């Protein structure tokens, strides 16, 4: 019994004083989350449920790491890249693939 | 640890069900063994078949024993009671009730 | 009367776990919560400030040649994936021409 | 857009030449780990017949 | 006959939506595999070829497989053999991979229910996009439609500053779909110079905690809405 | 009556091939019973049904899914906000369910005699526990493999611990071995690397 006087004592120290900074620390983000909010006008619009997603994906490598190790050097190739991008007939081209995907986007 | 004189026998049946005997002796005595109390538990579920004791004092210290062992945090004696434990557990555990396809 | 002690003492020890476990996890929440909105207050005031010092630069530059940079190099691959995936394109576009013919 | 259907089939020759005197895009092709995480398919051999096969499903939608 | 068809076809009617299938037509074929030799409690050896060719609620299929059924008198069996996909090019290209996947693992009951998640994810990309082009159609321009890989928005008057959003699907090994959600910036070299808080090198890692915390469709208008209302020049 | 006989026939072969693709169903008056048939690997067992009411709001009557895994929490949560969520979930839970099964049945009849000791198998199978010998160069090694899981809705392993219970004063060939089963136990299943123990 004085073992389990040593095992509740200090699980009544970590209930009070926790209480009184969950009051300060959640406050204190309620009155900044309306600072930010107002501000930038974004409101939750609810027009459909949305479910979260888990925490197995906020932890995986984004898709720009992978490919930087991949390509072995550095942008030397993005002149080649701009020069095909100032080309008049390629960007026609691609104003051709917009405004094909705009008729079957009609249709 | 709570009682010197506890008499503990485990038994092993199909779909792994343990079947637990206690013998309860107060502070002197070789334990109650004309009287037993038996706990049917079937290793997974939160539902528990335990006998009517003769001994009532010991029946908080049966039930969260069963409690810490099989990490639960709350115990709730649910008021239902028959003779038959083959029909208790066709009511309770609802897969004997309907057989059609 | 020391094994009355005993059982009470065991209810307020299963009476005091779960609610400093889940103000535990609510505290582990609320300090994950914060750290994100601080960190997204920071991202999102720098790049409003990013966006009017490129809004002072750009009413008086109509006519300048762009420069890229290495970070904006696979975006200029996404953005290229429709020059050179062309002839993959154009068939995703006979298919569904394909299936208005059968639709009518 | 009919004609100019027929400005990316007269000009497909000058679509191919841009496409095989580089070397760095090229060279990307035939990375099979590369393809799997981005979607590079830089395979136009015979693309001026697939210019009369979007002209011809194109001339089917519009005369209907 | 006409009445009781008529609450089969109701039945027809009520798994087309609660499964998501309709499945157009099917086939019925037996073919037998008892062997010719004697031995006591005799297996017969039942093959039952199908066709499935039926479609989800955007895009289609068409399976071919053979199940070679095992039946005894000790013990009941029954094994899937042979798996065949039959595909057609769609507005999806991801997919792909896990066709020669299902084809390995031989397991068609994973090809049902995560083609069925893969449009479940689409149909909520399909009422997203119409959301974001049709209340923004001077800066949000996509490219293949609202069926494309990625999605960037650009301004009207300003020709160099573009932000894209790359949204892919990937499924694990453990029977789940899941999306990943990444950010690239289009930020040319003059204006590196002028940024020193260094939130471009931390610009994906920002995004994906606005997923987590605000919602996956509240993260994509905070970038819209917010990069607007400069009306001072 | 040829022409209804034949579309009856048509509605047969269509409500067959609905058990094929896994979730299957009549209508009742005491709301809809939806069976559910699983699979691992190509090889399937016995579907079970699942009553669910139409009226409002939605209760549940029996079940033949057994209780080991608790339905209480997963019907106050994923029953409420969808109705096809619920059921392809725990089309993905019995399918785990039947997976763990599949593995302990394979276990019992072929890879038994490999095995020294006796077994102790919960019906969840969140723990597995047993006792291997193998010959890789003569000795033989004692080798204890404990299965833990962390993921609930998946067949593979994710937490390895293998240990010895002989002797463990040797060269580096056991700390190659017990490098080989940590990899060969996380991305391969288990009805796989015992045919690769006999190979």
């Amino acid at each position: 019994i004085d073992k389990m006087v040593e095992t509740t004592e200090l699980m009544t120290g970590n209930i009070q004083s926790l209480k009184n900074k969950i009051q300060i620390l959640a406050s204190e983000v309620e009155e900044e989350e309306e600072r930010v909010k107002q501000m930038h006008q974004i409101n939750s619009s609810g027009v459909l449920s949305l479910p979260e997603l888990s925490q197995k994906t906020l932890k995986a490598p984004t898709l720009q790491k992978e490919i930087l190790a991949l390509i072995p050097n550095q942008n030397a190739l993005l002149k080649d890249l701009d020069i095909l991008h100032n080309s008049s007939q390629m960007k026609s081209m691609s104003t051709f693939i917009e405004e094909a995907y705009k008729k079957l986007d009609a249709s | 640890r709570a009682l010197k004189n506890v008499t503990v026998s485990f038994r092993e049946t199909e779909e792994n069900a343990v079947w637990i005997r206690i013998a309860w002796g107060t502070q002197y005595t070789k334990p109650n063994q004309y009287k037993p109390t038996y706990v049917v538990y079937y290793s997974q579920t939160p539902y528990a078949f335990t006998s009517s004791s003769m001994l009532r004092r010991n029946t908080p210290l049966l039930g969260q024993a069963l409690t810490i062992a099989s990490k639960h945090h709350q115990i709730v004696k649910m008021d239902l009671r028959s003779r038959y434990l083959d029909s208790l557990k066709a009511i309770v555990f609802k897969q004997y009730n309907q057989t059609f396809e | 009367k020391k094994r009355q002690r005993m059982i009470e003492v065991q209810d307020e020890l299963l009476r005091l776990e779960p609610q400093l476990k889940q103000l535990q996890t609510k505290y582990d929440e609320l300090k994950e919560r914060k750290s994100s909105l601080r960190n997204a207050a920071y991202f999102l005031s720098n790049l409003k400030q990013l966006y009017q010092d490129y809004s002072d630069v750009q009413a008086q530059e109509p006519n300048v040649k762009e420069t890229y940079d290495s970070s904006s190099l696979p975006a200029l691959l996404f953005k290229a994936r429709t020059l050179l995936g062309a002839e993959s394109h154009l068939r995703n576009i006979n298919h569904q021409l394909e299936k208005l013919l059968d639709q009518g | 857009f009919m004609m100019l259907l027929s400005k990316v089939e007269k000009l497909s020759e000058e679509i191919m030449e841009i496409m095989q005197n580089l070397s760095s895009i090229q060279a990307l092709e035939g990375s099979r780990e590369l393809e799997n995480l981005i979607g590079i398919s830089c395979a136009s051999h015979f693309l001026k017949r697939e210019m009369q096969k979007t002209k011809e499903l194109m001339t089917k939608v519009n005369k209907q | 006959l006409k009445n009781q068809l008529g609450h089969l076809e109701s039945e027809l009617s009520f798994l087309s939506t609660l499964t998501g299938i309709n499945i157009r037509n099917h086939s019925k074929q037996t073919e037998d595999l008892t062997s010719t030799e004697m031995t006591e409690k005799s297996i017969r050896k039942v093959l039952q070829r199908h066709r499935l060719s039926g479609n989800c609620h955007m895009v289609t299929f068409q399976l071919e497989f053979q199940i070679l059924e095992i039946q005894n008198k000790e013990r009941l069996s029954s094994a899937v053999t042979d798996l065949n996909i039959i595909m057609e090019p769609t507005e999806c290209s991801e997919l792909s991979e896990f066709v020669s996947r299902a084809e390995e693992r031989k397991d068609l009951f994973m090809f049902f229910r995560s083609l069925h998640f893969f449009v479940e994810w689409f149909e909520y990309r399909k009422r997203t996009f119409k959301h974001l082009k049709e209340k923004y159609p001077d800066a949000v321009y996509l490219s293949e439609g609202p069926s494309s890989c990625s999605m960037g928005i650009r301004s009207a008057s300003r020709p160099g500053f573009e932000l894209v959003i790359v949204w892919r699907i990937q499924i694990d090994e453990d029977g789940k779909v899941f999306p990943k959600l990444d950010l690239l910036t289009k930020v040319p070299q003059r204006a590196l110079e002028l940024d020193k808080n260094r939130a471009i090198e931390t610009a994906p890692l920002s995004f994906r905690t606005l997923v987590g915390l605000l919602g996956i469709e509240a993260a994509l208008e905070s970038l819209i809405k917010s990069l607007c209302a400069e009306e001072n020049n | 009556q040829e022409a209804l006989e034949e579309k009856l026939e048509n509605v047969k072969a269509i409500l067959q091939a609905y058990h094929f693709t896994g979730l299957s169903g009549k209508l009742t008056s005491r709301g809809v019973c939806v069976c559910i048939s699983t699979a691992f690997e190509g090889n399937l067992l016995d579907s079970y049904f699942v009553d669910l009411v139409i009226q409002k709001p939605l209760r549940i009557h029996h079940h033949s899914v057994p209780v080991f895994i608790p339905l209480e929490e997963i019907a106050a949560k994923y029953l409420q906000t969808n109705i096809q969520h619920f059921l392809f979930s725990l089309c993905e839970y019995l399918n785990a369910y039947s997976g763990r099964k599949y593995q302990a049945d394979r276990l019992q009849s072929d890879f038994a005699a490999l095995l020294t000791g006796p077994l102790q198998r919960n019906p969840l199978c969140n723990l597995l526990s047993f006792t291997y010998k193998l010959d890789p160069g003569g000795q033989s090694f004692p080798f204890c493999a404990r299965l833990l899981y962390k993921d609930l809705t998946a067949t593979l392993p994710t937490d390895v611990t293998v240990t010895c219970q002989g002797v463990e004063v040797l060269s580096t060939s056991w700390e190659e071995q017990r490098a080989s089963h940590e990899t060969l136990f996380c991305t391969k299943p288990l009805h796989q690397v015992f045919a690769s123990f006999t190979r």
